[PDB]
């Protein structure tokens, strides 16, 4: 399993110039979603490259 | 210009161009994960000067400082915090120094910069003037200060330990204001409604970004009724926050303020949806809302009924219970359990003053609708007489809270109505509040007697319901010269355990003796009655005694230090002392005595004129074993039926004058230091010192004619009196003698003076004798008198 | 409440010359009864004279 | 005569009359609560000598000692114990001393005398000679030894601290036997089958009461088949234990012994009810719970197969009584109810319940608990091994406060018994369950190590838990252990030495550690523990420990020798001794002891005179948890899914060595130097030079030739002679004389005028005859008065 700094490092290693995707909505206020999402998906279970690279901007 | 509703920068340096054309931005400002491959062009952004909420910097590659991109940023409001933090700088590379010189004040959050192997210039810059709560900061894991060694080209002020300069970087120091009072560019106050920097002082429309509000370029503590607040920073009309692209997935005006949503009971008015009329949160999917910090706490602001779970983990913070009660003390019923884990920043759970009912529809494992754990400071729950609370169903748990007293949890358990649903398995007492006890059985001190170094204390015989429970008494004593004493266990001036045995089968008053005690000290002493609780059987609150301040009897002080003697003038011998190291009582007066001492016998008779845990547990087990055996015995046995000395008294000052000063005299002086209990004790020891006064003889010549007497064939006999006050004593009287002038040295000794008067040199050459006489003493050659014309006939 | 030394000191004070009753059976082995009986009756609840003196031989 | 089945004495001293006519009391003997109003009449009972079960004494008023009433009691069998105790004496009044002189042995129990303010004579008497397991004794609350001060008119044996007389009372010591070999009256060993005392030795029918059995006045290790055992003391015929007034509320024979009942499956035979036939199940249905505290409460359960109740074990103290326990409880296979265990500090392992296989748990504790432990200070290892099966039909399971029980053990037992879905961290925790002792953990391998005289550097392989972000802090412990038996539990009183080392920073090599200020040449025991946090409980995580490593540091130069003394025994024979240094710093190899003859004093030559505390540890753990949770939140939030030369010598065997060239009165430079085994590279010790002046010697201290004279112008006495080369150090004041007819007035012929010319000179001296009284004096004083030398001026 990988947790902490490794994550972003591994993340960088899988994206490079591709960039990181963001669902940029405009919205207003705290109604738009909130602040598990990653550490559930990577820190508590080993995440394969198939499950991880999806966070990369196209 | 104002940019909304929040800007994020990711993977593209050119995205900085989105900040080109707005002086203010409302919304979060993220700059994260920027590749250094892009040519750093020093993207100056003087327009951006204030950000409503937190600023997040995460792994920007190739960025060198912060002045190069944010030169005019002056205050961050931090309306919408980011995990207790308003400006976070995480994993910085190439960022050697921070260039946010224009920054002046951060309202809500606390700073946090860490894990940056190349960044420095932090201990130089002080935050307390800029940040209103410095104690919540977190700056570690950066360049160590020793390995950094910063310097500044900004005055010296004390950062909690010492004065030093405050320096943003190698180029520029921070800006502050004189003690006259906001501040302008040049050391002068501004309008009260201003914030940070100013264009011209004492104006409402020239503030760079003004505090407490803003509107149409002017500032006011309460903007007009035609305007409504916006994120605590702007005021806008209806036409602004009515057609605003809300996309909450418009705004409603409550109390002349337009926000996203109305409290329960208030709903959008029909055909007037931008207004509220009187006539609730909680996600149904996650059903559990972990509360880590004021971000997760703020997202619940204005919630009435929570349909889910509460899981409070507040790991650290300053007195943030204010914020917690502000944005969370509005819930009245939680459908599920209320777990509290590791929340070490909650000295009391009182911030939920509006909670009354815990439905607990779905519980934890084993039907738990309440749960605490590891809370190192949950010192007092809020279950007071002023508060009511009900648990519809489910058990309740407690563990590891070292300050939460057991009486408190029992009170809350009986108040909430879960008495039948508990067990000693859940709510224990071996760790709950083991470090803090609120009340106990009163231990009254029966009597006490004191000595100079001995104390005896007797207390009333405590008797637990089962007398055999070892009432083992442990007395703690501390040399406390004050009243603020903490009653927790030792060693370095905290307390000192001394165990005293149980009262034997001599059932009077158990007592304790203390010896080896420093006299005249305020000891804080008190006895704790440790007893085994036998089987669980809850309760048993032990027995505590009132902390007693006792002052021991006085004793003789030590000999004074700084004891010296000196001479300045006749009949004036100064002698000095100092308060003793160990007075043992308030000093009252000094009796100082001096003795004139007799001369030397050899120099005169011979004339020379020519409980560690393991054993405590063993003791507890022993005491339990005794009880069990006796109970078995009683059960098995019985069966039911079918040169004198002069004194003086001087205490005001150290240097004390002494009379009767003759030059070059040896006097011994004794000093005593009497305390303010000299009536019966007496005084201190004797501090004695010998001293020789100044040498002085002047013209210590013969007090009369130096008469010459002849004899048979010429000899030089003399007769004279003796000088009564020489420089100590005559040693070598430098008379002379010669054929025509007295040139060959002569010692007409005081031996022959006391015998006959003078010497004798039979058959000496006749001639005239012009006497070169010097009045000498033991100090050496003294006063050379004039040629004395006491001559042998020529 | 009273436990232990008080018990006997109370018990003696109740009986004196009367003596303590014993159901002396002959029997054999451990089958005859067994080895709570008093401390349940006295140490865990206050026992009055009416409940306590019954242990006295007639 | 034998008294049975047991005698109780209560509220009447005169009831002692019931003990008049029997010599053995099979059963228990109570003497309790006897009023002192009845006078003591010296109720000698020499008939009573042995009692099968315990002896209880409780508050006998007016009784003075025990010899008066029990003179011949020689052995108490203790078949049926009394709360681990075979003879108990409680709340004694008027009992100054114990007079059980005839007592020799007690088989089963342990003694217990307590709360007797008038009794003494206990530390005098040794119990190991009478009872076999001393450690289970209990003697507290009696007369303090200082306030007692006993005396005795019977050897002296060290009772764990020192020897002293073993005296029963002021009248008579206890009796032992000679080491040659039972024991008769007079220091002689009896028949082996005897026990205690014997009338005549090597006899099977004159034993007072013989061990291992008894029958018809004779003794035998195994009584004949026509007889059956009775309480492990007697053998009776068929008729005795058949028509016996049992009143169980007869006896059945198994294995040629008759007891009360039969094991499950064995039942009284039809028409032969005193016999058994194959084809227990105890447990009271009313109480439903059988508190277990001692072998008195455990023996009643022996011979039981199925327990229809609750087992509640709490045996607060004892020696290895698990051996006893497995005999009485190693026969139950199923308990209908739960099994609680409280305060049972005497159970290092509960293996004695081997035959237990199923716990029905029909009715449970609160919250449906069918198993429960608590506060067991030594339950170091449960019995759930691969050799045994165990099932819990229903109910949860609990654990707490056991400071030695390892978490791995309880996890193994819970997965074996089949309760995995019924547990939680709330029940079976790990903060207090065995935090004082762990057996298995992650292996830490030492990568490398280097050493110095006082410096050590250790490197270990990087340890990465599943979440490397965990505070993997390393605590190295080191002790000066010159042995191998080392305990690996926490410092302070020389137990260990805590040192914390930082985490491996983002320089990901081998996280090392430096130790300095270390004593050279010592077998340090060093090992590192990997302290880590766990965030959510999630159980497991066994930490990581390293093998306890023994490292011998490099040595240094030894210190100076001790007992540095030099003495003279003969010419060219100077003895000088030393001692091994206080800190040798390495194994010694040899000594380089060298001496230098020293020049004499220059002023005599130039001027010849012939004329972590828990709070900060928890704070550190909390800080690490805070860092981890914050950056986890950060990663979660930002991302988003897409849609005078010197002479040496080498002597080391003995301390004192001999030096040659002992010129009289010559200071030397005997420098001792203790070289260690590494002398070739290390060197010797510090300098230990000694200035040893040799013995006096004169020999021919007189003039080495004729003492000649010389006349001059008007009489002056000149002298001529050579100078001795071996005086007593140096000539000081040469005692010759001179006179008119006999040399009477001393003539101080100094060596100064001798060196310049040869003698003195006194112009115009009175002539006459001279008889020289010459003494060869040196700096030591007047030397040897030589004979009258007849050198003379003419008369």
């Amino acid at each position: 399993t990988l947790c902490g700094a490794e994550l972003v490092d591994a993340l960088q290693f899988v994206c490079g110039d591709r960039g990181f995707y963001f669902n940029k909505p405009t919205g207003y206020g705290s109604s738009s979603r909130r602040a598990t999402g990653i550490v559930d998906e990577c820190c508590f279970r080993s995440c394969d490259l198939r499950r991880l690279e999806m966070y990369c901007a196209p | 210009e104002i940019c909304g509703p929040g800007i994020d920068i990711r993977n593209d340096y050119q995205q900085l161009k989105r900040l080109e054309n707005c002086t203010v931005i409302e919304g979060f400002l993220h700059i994260l994960l920027i590749s250094k491959a892009e040519d750093y062009r020093s993207y100056r952004f003087p327009k951006l000067t204030v950000i409503t909420e937190y600023l997040l910097l995460f792994r920007v590659a190739g960025l060198e400082s912060l002045g190069d991109l944010f030169p005019n940023l002056t205050v961050i409001r931090g309306w919408k915090l980011f995990y207790n933090y308003a400006l976070v700088i995480f994993e910085m590379t190439n960022l050697k120094d921070i260039g946010l010189y224009n920054l002046r004040n951060i309202t809500r959050g606390a700073i946090r910069i860490e894990k940056n192997a190349d960044l420095c210039y932090l201990s130089t810059i002080d935050w307390s003037l800029i940040l209103d709560a410095v104690s919540n900061n977190y700056i570690v894991g950066n360049k160590p200060p020793k390995e950094c060694g910063d310097l500044c080209p900004c005055e010296k002020t004390t950062i909690n330990n010492e004065y030093n300069y405050r320096c943003w970087t190698t180029n520029r120091c921070q800006k502050m204001c004189p003690s006259v009072c906001a501040c302008t560019e040049n050391n002068e106050c501004c309008h009260p409604e201003c914030l940070g920097s100013c264009h011209t002082p004492d104006d409402n429309t020239t503030c760079v970004a003004c505090r407490h509000y803003y509107y149409k370029g002017v500032c006011v503590p309460a903007c007009p009724p035609g305007t409504y607040r916006f994120e605590g920073w702007r005021c806008v009309d209806r036409d602004f926050c009515a057609n605003i692209p809300n996309a909450e997935s418009g705004f409603v005006i409550h109390d002349d303020e337009c926000m996203q949503e109305c409290p329960s009971g208030f709903i959008r008015n029909s055909t007037q949806s931008m207004y509220c009329i009187p006539c609730v949160c909680g996600d149904e999917e996650k059903k559990t809302k972990t509360i880590d910090s004021v971000t997760s706490a703020q997202m619940l602001q204005g919630c009435t009924i929570l349909k889910g779970n509460l899981l409070i983990n507040i790991r650290r913070g300053n007195n943030i219970a204010s914020e917690l009660e502000n944005f969370m003390g509005l819930i009245e019923v939680v459908t599920g359990y209320v777990k509290i884990r590791h929340s070490h920043a909650l000295v009391s759970l009182s911030f939920l003053k509006n909670l009354r009912l815990i439905l607990g529809e779905e519980q934890l494992e084993g039907n738990y609708s309440f749960y605490v754990l590891d809370n190192q400071n949950l010192q007092q729950l809020w279950d007071w007489n002023h508060r009511n609370l009900t648990v519809r169903s489910g058990k309740m748990y407690f563990a590891f809270n070292p300050k939460l007293c057991v009486s408190e949890i029992y009170r809350m358990e009986e108040v909430t109505g879960t008495k039948g649903r508990q067990s000693k398995g859940d709510i224990n007492t071996r760790n709950n509040g083991e470090r803090a006890s609120c009340e106990s059985d009163v231990l009254r001190f029966t009597s006490t007697t004191t000595w100079k170094n001995r104390i005896i204390i007797t207390w009333h015989r405590y008797r637990p319901p089962d007398y055999r429970d070892l009432i083992s008494f442990t007395v703690y004593y501390k040399e406390a010269p004050f009243k603020n004493v903490t009653e927790y266990d030792c060693g370095s001036n905290s307390w000192n355990m001394v165990d005293v045995d149980l009262p034997p089968n001599k059932e009077g008053e158990p007592g304790i003796l203390l010896h080896g005690l420093k006299p005249w000290t305020q000891y804080a002493v008190y006895v704790k009655a440790v007893t085994l609780t036998m089987v669980e059987n809850d309760h048993i609150r032990g027995a505590k005694s009132e902390i007693l301040y006792i002052r021991t009897n006085a004793s003789v002080p030590s000999i004074p230090l700084d004891v010296l003697s000196a001479s300045n003038s006749s009949s004036q011998l100064i002698v000095k002392w100092n308060p003793p190291t160990l007075p043992n009582g308030n000093l009252s007066y000094y009796i100082v005595r001096w003795q004139r001492q007799p001369q030397d016998g050899y120099l005169y008779r011979h004339n020379y004129c020519s409980k560690t845990e393991a054993e405590k547990q063993a003791e507890k087990e022993e005491a339990e074993y005794r009880k069990v055996f006796e109970n078995f015995l009683h059960n098995s046995i019985f069966v039911p039926r079918p040169y004198p000395f002069f004194e003086s008294r001087v205490d005001n000052k150290e240097r004390t004058v002494i009379s009767n000063l003759r030059p070059f005299t040896l006097y011994r002086i004794d000093i005593h230091s009497c305390n303010h209990e000299a009536e019966k004790l007496g005084c201190s020891a004797s501090n004695f010192v010998f001293a020789r006064t100044m040498p002085a003889e002047g013209a210590d010549d013969i007090p009369g004619p130096v008469t010459w007497e002849p004899r048979p064939e010429n000899s030089i006999f003399l007769k004279w009196p003796e000088p009564e006050n020489p420089n100590g004593l005559i040693l070598m009287y430098e008379i002379k003698y010669g054929s025509q002038v007295e040139d060959q040295r002569e010692c007409v000794s005081r031996q022959e003076y006391r015998k006959y008067g003078g010497a004798k040199l039979n058959r000496l050459n006749p001639g005239n004798y012009t006497a070169r006489i010097q009045a000498t003493s033991l100090s050496g050659n003294g006063s050379w008198t004039d040629p004395v014309f006491f001559y042998v006939p020529a």
